[PDB]
Parts: C-alpha cells; structure tokens; sequence
C-alpha cells in the first residue's frame, strides 16, 4: 500500500528562507535581533502556509488554527533550525539563515549564548540519534500540536483526535525493524527529543518578551505580527494559561 | 492579530 502521509509531508516542507541581514554591519545586539526578528516575521508565514496544507489541519476551527500556530511557532522554528544546523555545518554552527549563521561571536553577543547551546544540543541529537528525514517530517508536523490553553480549545475533540493520528504516523515510520525491543527503544528516544524542544522554546519565549518590553531602549525592532504574538500569546505561556503537552512527566 | 488571519484566509 502506497503512502501518503509522508508524500504530503515531503511535498509540502518549506524551503530556504533568508533573514535580509546585512553582514557588512558590525555584530551588535541591535542587529542581530532585528534581523532574528525579521526571520521569525518571514519564517511565520511560511509556518501559516504549511500548516494550512496539512493533513486535516482545516478541519480545526479557524480559531483553534490560529492558535496552535500562535503558540508553537517558537518551537517548531527552533526544531527546523537544529535539522538546518545539524545538515549544512554539523551542528558546529547556528544555521538560522544562509545570510545569518550564528558563530560563538554572534552567539555572545546575541546576548542569549545559553540559549543557542541549548539549541546547539538540540541540532546534535539529530546527529547522536541518526534522524532520518522521515522521523524529523513527522516530529515537526507533531510540534504543531504540542501547545494548548489549559482551558482548551473550541474543538478539543477534533484536536485530540488529530493530535492521535499524527502520533500515529510517527510511530509508523521510525526507524526500526524482528526486533520488537529497537521499535520501542526508538519511540522512547523521539519522544524525550520532542519534549526537550518545550524547555528551550520557554526559555526564548522568556528572552524574547524582555526583549520587546525594552525594545526601544535597546533598538531592537520587532515586525508587526512578532509584535502582536510577542505581547498578546507568549504571555498567555509565561502565565501558565497555554501549557505544552508532553509525552513524558 | 490582523495580519496573520489574512495568511490564513487567503487562498484556501
Ligand atoms: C525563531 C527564530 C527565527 C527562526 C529560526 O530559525 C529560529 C530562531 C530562534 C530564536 C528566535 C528567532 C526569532 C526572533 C526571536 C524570538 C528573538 O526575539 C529572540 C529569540 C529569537
């Protein structure tokens, strides 16, 4: 039986997106977040596109679909960031964007060099782990349905039912075979990098709240909708109203 | 959050 899951998947995966950032300007904060700023902007609406063309994401109320957008684009972003790192420059670089690899410079005075470890480890799991594009498709298309209000959202039942069946489908193409034992040692693996995305995705959502509340201060423009998601849906995370679902506690 | 509805909407 010919698949189609993954046929979707593949087709749909978005394809390289640059930052517009000027590498004749010296590294300063003010850059190099303006330009991180200006990526997420950009890189959001691709996230808007690709997950319209996801299997039975339309069929989520279009309130429901904003949101889970609103709130996972962090992680998501980070998850593809650590795929580019981990494929173009080993993980041995931030490969946010062609015209914006973080080097240990950048990520110090990104002042947020913790966090780019963070993610650094996190592109280096793709490698210890050997993710096959496959599990990585899957993964990401998952992430999408990793954050919710506490309170639910206005068809929590079809989101459940959606949410099972990409799990589903993740379980279906791990990488394993006569060994029942690698399958479920495998599905424990993906499952714990998955959760360890929502720690690092908190601590930018942190990062970049101050960010914007100071952002004057510091010359760092944010484009409109990061603006509006910053100070509207982050918070509603940083309040613990919108809480990630893991897999393991 | 204006804008991002307009993604969104937009072709469908
Ligand atoms: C999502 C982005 C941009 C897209 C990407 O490849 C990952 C990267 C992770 C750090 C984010 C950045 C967007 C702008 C943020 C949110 C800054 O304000 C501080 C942290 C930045």
């Amino acid at each position: 039986s010919q698949p189609i899951f993954l046929n979707v998947l593949e087709a749909i995966e978005p394809g390289v997106v640059c930052a517009g950032h000027d590498n004749n300007q010296p590294d300063s904060f003010a850059a190099l977040l303006s330009s991180l700023n200006e990526l997420g902007e950009r890189q959001l609406v691709h996230v808007v596109k690709w997950a319209k063309a996801l299997p039975g994401f339309r069929n989520l109320h279009v309130d429901d679909q904003m949101a889970v957008i609103q709130y996972s684009w962090m992680g998501l972003m980070v998850f593809a960031m650590g795929w580019r790192s981990f494929t173009n420059v080993n993980s041995r670089m931030l490969y946010f964007a062609p015209d914006l690899v973080f080097n240990e410079y950048r990520m110090h005075k990104s002042r947020m060099y913790s966090q780019c470890v963070r993610m650094r480890h996190l592109s280096q799991e793709f490698g210890w782990l050997q993710i096959t594009p496959q599990e990585f498709l899957c993964m990401k298309a998952l992430l999408l349905f990793s954050i919710i209000p506490v309170d639910g959202l206005k068809n929590q039942k079809f989101f459940d039912e959606l949410r099972m069946n990409y799990i589903k489908e993740l379980d279906r193409i791990i990488a394993c075979k006569k060994n029942p034992t690698s399958c479920s040692r495998r599905f424990y693996q993906l499952t714990k990098l998955l959760d360890s995305v929502q720690p690092i995705a908190r601590e930018l959502h942190q990062f970049t709240f101050d960010l914007l509340i100071k952002s004057h201060m510091v010359s760092v423009d944010f484009p409109e909708m990061m603006a509006e998601i910053i100070s509207v849906q982050v918070p509603k995370i940083l309040s613990g109203k919108v809480k990630p679902i893991y897999f393991h506690t | 959050n204006a804008l991002l509805r307009y993604l969104l909407d937009r072709d469908d």
